[PDB]
């Protein structure tokens, strides 16, 4: 058989119900938006596309975050968003 | 007609009890049971291939394959982003024109070549639309206005001593895709796109009066298309004193899809309505 | 007052319509009230049970979804280990005791998953399949053109023995216009027997004709039938689905 | 026995609950709401002027079109030096 | 509401055939007949309705839906109703064929 | 080899019971119903498997990309073996290369 | 903020235009047979033989040319309807002073249809034109 709600989704619906629910509104919305953190580690191109060098082609181009570790003594520090890579 | 339907009185009711595929449609299927077809059961005995672990499809026994000992050369070698132009023959467009399915009345562009079913195209193949070549040219005795994406000399003089008028126009693929299939696109809720420029490669096919290009200088048009008469030997006539004229001096803006729609604008087709913008910014932006 | 239709679509110049009785369901005693013409592309198409058949398997296996699942070695509980070393016991060498040669193992090969017999005849076959399954209740005698479904009465004893009368055969299908329109006194009458089967135009089948021994189709259903069926030997093929807007089309 | 009502589509606009969790996420686009306008329109309860780009979407496309699509103008000119140069 | 006795179908043809089909010939198309009576089109169908609907009270016996295209001079209906049609089975005909007396067939149903 | 002795109950199916007179009513809905709903619609059964086929591998494959999400652990590490399973067999495996 | 917008009705006609045909179009009467394109309508009447080819939807003789194996060539001659045998016949005793030899052939009656050995299939429109299908 079958889950009604996808597996991904238990976090949210957790947060829907019980004492969760209760919580200020304005706590919650800046909970909910996970804006994405200024790269770090990584270097970033500026452009959405990029001409393909050796096609000569115009090619859409995105950028992919590296995952970086953060220990949890970086937690009692700052280190300035960086961490282990 | 059908004398089997008189047979059909005599016999017995048709029903789901008595009906027969008809011979030779199904081939049964054979199962590795008994004495023929079981004991090794078609794989043949030991080595590999019994197990059934014989190697890879290339795959020569260890000898440098075939397909990797010739060596590497550009034959398909950029092959996605040449351009392909779908052939309409002078004889298929006759054949359409007699028949009732493109009218030669109204304009002819790839629209009504589409709708008529002489032709098909599908963009995400890099199909940038019809070309016109000369099959039929010596039959040909239509009198047509005619918007194809290339054609050739021969073709173009075919169209002209029956006293119609061919151009030349470029579409982008996106342009192309909207064109061949409005009404897919009218459902799709979006404004209609300004139609793309041509590539710098396609520039100086489409600015010459040679091609008859749709960004030609119309001051080279009546010489040119004159020359075309004093190589193919034939009275070029005056397509001004003829009472269609009006249809055949048609064009469309090098920046419109459509056939008297413009860039910007949204058909409704359920209120059988047009919608246009305003807007100063969204009138300088779709006009330009 | 004679009833008489002439058909609504240009027959070929080569062939002339078919014709039958339109009967009437109110009296017992009222067998031709009328007469008809019927379309010689729709009803005396050359009969054809090839098609017939191909139609009928379709309906029958299309539409179904086998669920039937056997576990393979793999899904069965236990037996990740080899339950004996693999020389000097003496005996046959075995990994999992789940195997499928071993008694609770797993299933060698067996049926897997819920599984889709799913296919399209294309549209002109299955067009040219109620063709001929309307042809061939026709040609033999067991089709019968009526007009209304106006019945006197609720009693469905009045149905069957009606059927009696006219020697109709154990079963009946009875075809309606719309779904909404269909007579009360039908309705009523229908809805408790097995046999007599009122079905609306829409939901016209060979499966169901081949099932029932007499086909009676209203009047209007006809005009309807001959005109949906015919559409086909003129059209172009689909450009995008006909539920778009077409030109001509609805 | 009688068959039952033949199964029909709707022709009536059709809205997805927004706060459903359990709601696709194709269903609640910008797009599905055009498309509901061009199916109906009328009766979409859809504000036609939001068929048309925003002021920063305009910008956008706006400032892409004029990156990536020359003028005609610039276009002969970047020919005419190549053909000098092969010359 | 009654339920009127079933016909059996078994039909023969009368001897008085050609006058009561000439006779329906002149009532039902109120011609003064041209000098062929079996000759004459039926190709209208209010005379076909009118004409066979006559045949089928007058003769007790009806032209099937499958004959009805079969049906275009007068003729037709003529050489229809000369044919007889017995609705007893291939057994029913074998009981009353005059069987020898070395066979009996017993009828199990 | 042992053969059951006793005569099983007769069952009786009538065939005109609903669900077998009714059947195949509604098949020909897009011809005669000026198409709207194409037959698919129709088709009662899982979510993957309306209006659709396949051999044993694309089935799975398939079901995992629709309903995977929603899957028991068990019975999702279970698809997951099974459809590397059949890879490397169709793959790798058989007679014809 | 969302910019304003007109409503008119007037250039719909040109959205009208893009609609395709659902339905083949009657090809347009000439006042001059064959066309162009060579096309020739069916005639007035029908002739008296004791069989019939329709023409194709697109209105065109129905004789095709198939291949099997590479190396197999017929022609069918479809959409038969009458006595099928009789078109055999006549079609053998057509093409019979072309070969010197009766042309090999397959009757499907059930199918309506005419299979031939070889690739005819100019002669035998130019054939069944002649009387007039
Ligand atoms: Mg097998
Ligand atoms: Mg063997
Ligand atoms: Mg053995
Ligand atoms: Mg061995
Ligand atoms: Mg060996
Ligand atoms: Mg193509
Ligand atoms: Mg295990
Ligand atoms: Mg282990
Ligand atoms: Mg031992
Ligand atoms: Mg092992
Ligand atoms: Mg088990
Ligand atoms: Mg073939």
């Amino acid at each position: 058989p079958l889950h009604k709600v996808p597996v991904g989704l238990w976090k949210q619906l957790r947060l829907w119900e019980g004492i969760y629910s209760r919580l200020p509104r304005h706590y919650l919305r800046s909970l909910e938006e996970a804006r994405t953190p200024t790269p770090v580690h990584y270097r970033p191109h500026g452009a959405k596309f990029k001409i393909n060098p050796k096609n000569w082609q115009r090619e859409r181009v995105e950028d992919v975050p590296i995952p970086v570790h953060y220990p949890p003594e970086s937690q009692l520090g700052l280190w300035g968003g960086e961490g282990w890579v | 007609g059908p004398r089997a339907l008189d047979l059909l009185r005599a016999l017995p009711r048709v029903s789901l009890a008595n009906l027969k595929p008809n011979p030779g449609s199904r081939k049964p299927e054979r199962r590795p049971r008994g004495r023929r077809r079981g004991r090794k059961c078609g794989r043949g005995h030991k080595g590999e291939r019994q197990r059934g672990t014989r190697p890879r499809l290339g795959f020569e026994g260890g000898q440098t394959p075939f397909y990797l000992r010739i060596p590497k050369y550009g034959f398909n070698e950029g092959h996605s982003f040449r351009h392909q132009y779908q052939p309409l023959s002078l004889n298929r467009l006759q054949y359409l024109i007699d028949l009732g399915r493109v009218d030669p009345t109204q304009p002819i562009d790839l629209t009504q070549l589409v709708n008529g079913r002489g032709v098909t195209i599908q963009p995400s193949k890099r199909d940038y639309g019809v070309q016109l070549v000369e099959e039929g040219a010596d039959t040909f005795k239509a009198k047509v206005n005619i918007e194809v994406q290339m054609a050739s000399e021969l073709a173009i003089a075919a169209i002209e001593k029956n006293g119609g008028v061919v151009t030349t126009a470029f579409y982008d693929p996106r342009s192309l895709e909207i064109l061949c299939k409005p009404v897919p696109f009218f459902l799709r809720g979006q404004p209609i796109p300004k139609r793309m420029l041509p590539p710098e490669a396609l520039v100086p096919y489409y600015t010459d009066a040679k091609n008859r290009g749709y960004l030609a200088d119309p001051a080279r048009f009546p010489e040119a298309r004159l020359e075309l008469a004093r190589k193919y030997g034939y009275v070029l006539p005056d397509i001004t004193k003829d009472e269609l004229f009006k249809m055949l001096s048609t064009r469309k803006d090098p920046r419109q899809i459509f056939f008297g729609l413009a860039p910007g604008w949204v058909v409704n087709m359920a209120d059988k309505k047009i919608l246009k913008p305003t807007d100063e910014n969204l009138l300088k932006y779709y006009s330009s | 007052p004679p009833v008489l239709r002439k058909c609504e679509l240009p027959v070929p110049a080569h062939r002339r319509p078919v014709q039958a009785w339109i009967e009437s369901l109110r009296g017992y005693e009222q067998e031709r009230v009328g007469l008809t013409e019927l379309h010689p592309d729709v009803f005396s198409t050359a009969p054809r049970l090839d098609i017939l058949h191909q139609v009928a398997i379709w309906q029958k296996n299309f539409k179904r979804i086998s669920y039937a699942k056997t576990k393979t070695r793999a899904e069965v509980r236990g037996g990740g280990r080899k339950p004996w070393v693999q020389k000097g016991s003496g005996r046959a060498r075995h990994g999992s005791i789940r195997s499928p040669i071993w008694r609770g193992g797993g299933v060698a090969h067996g049926p897997r998953g819920p599984t889709s017999y799913y296919y399209m005849l294309p549209m002109k076959v299955r067009v040219q399949g109620l063709k001929v399954a309307l042809t061939v209740k026709l040609a033999q005698d067991d089709l019968h053109i009526v007009d209304s479904l106006e019945l006197p009465t609720a009693d469905p004893q009045y149905l069957i023995e009606l059927a009696r009368y006219r020697r109709w055969g154990d079963s009946v299908l009875l075809v309606d216009l719309e779904h909404e329109d269909m007579p009360q006194n039908v309705v009523a009458a229908t809805s408790g027997l097995k046999t007599f089967n009122l079905v609306p135009a829409v939901g016209l089948n060979v499966h169901s004709m081949l099932k029932h021994q007499t086909l009676v189709l209203t009047l209007p259903t006809v005009a309807f039938l001959e005109e949906k069926l015919l559409w086909h030997n003129s059209r172009y093929t689909p450009l995008y689905p006909f539920r778009l807007p077409y030109c001509d089309f609805p | 026995y009688r068959a039952r009502p033949p199964p029909r589509r709707s022709q009536e606009p059709r809205w997805p609950d927004p706060d459903d969790p359990l709601t696709p996420r194709w269903q609640l686009s910008p797009r599905y709401a055009a498309k509901q306008f061009a199916r109906h329109g009328a009766a979409s309860g859809v504000a036609a002027g939001s068929l048309w780009p925003s002021q920063e979407q305009l910008r956008e496309l706006e400032a892409e079109e004029r990156e990536w699509y020359p003028s005609l103008a610039a276009m002969q000119e970047s020919l005419r030096v190549q053909q000098l140069a092969e010359e | 509401l009654v339920c009127p006795p079933i016909q059996s179908r078994t039909y023969i043809p009368p001897e008085d055939l050609q006058s009561r089909l000439e006779s329906h010939v002149k009532e039902v198309f109120g011609s003064s007949v041209p000098s062929n009576w079996q000759d004459i089109s039926l190709e209208d169908v209010h005379l076909k309705f009118s004409f066979l609907a006559r045949l089928a009270n007058d003769l007790r016996h009806a032209v099937p839906n499958s004959r009805l295209h079969q049906m275009c001079r007068v003729r037709d209906v003529l050489d229809f109703y000369n044919v007889p049609v017995q609705d007893r089975s291939k057994f029913d005909e074998l009981i009353a064929s005059n069987l020898p007396h070395n066979l009996k067939i017993t009828w199990g149903y | 080899f042992h053969v059951r002795v006793t005569l099983p109950p007769r069952k009786v199916v009538d065939r005109w019971n609903e669900k077998r007179a009714m059947f195949g009513v509604y098949d020909n809905i897009g011809i005669l119903g000026n198409f709207e709903k194409h037959p698919k619609e129709l088709i009662k059964g899982p979510i993957w498997l309306r209006g659709w086929k396949g051999n044993e591998l694309q089935r799975c494959i398939r079901k995992k990309r629709m309903v995977g999400n929603r899957m028991f652990i068990d019975d999702l590490h279970n698809l997951n073996k099974r459809i590397s399973y059949l890879y490397k067999h169709f793959n790798r495996h058989g007679k014809y290369r | 903020e969302y910019p304003s917008f007109v409503e008119s009705v007037d250039e719909y006609h040109f959205v009208e235009r893009l609609l395709p045909p659902a339905s083949i179009p009657r090809p347009p009467k000439h006042e001059h047979y064959p066309t162009p394109s060579g096309w020739q309508p069916p005639r007035d009447p029908a002739p008296s033989l004791p069989y019939f080819v329709r023409r194709s939807r697109m209105h065109n003789i129905p004789v095709y040319r198939d291949i099997t194996h590479g190396n197999r060539q017929m022609t069918v001659i479809r959409k038969v309807e009458g006595d099928i045998w009789a078109l055999q016949k006549d079609v053998e005793d057509f093409l019979s002073p072309l070969l010197g030899k009766t042309p090999v052939t397959q009757v499907n009656e059930v199918t309506g249809t005419l299979r031939v050995k070889g690739y005819f299939d100019q002669q035998l429109k130019a054939w069944l034109l002649e009387k007039g299908f």
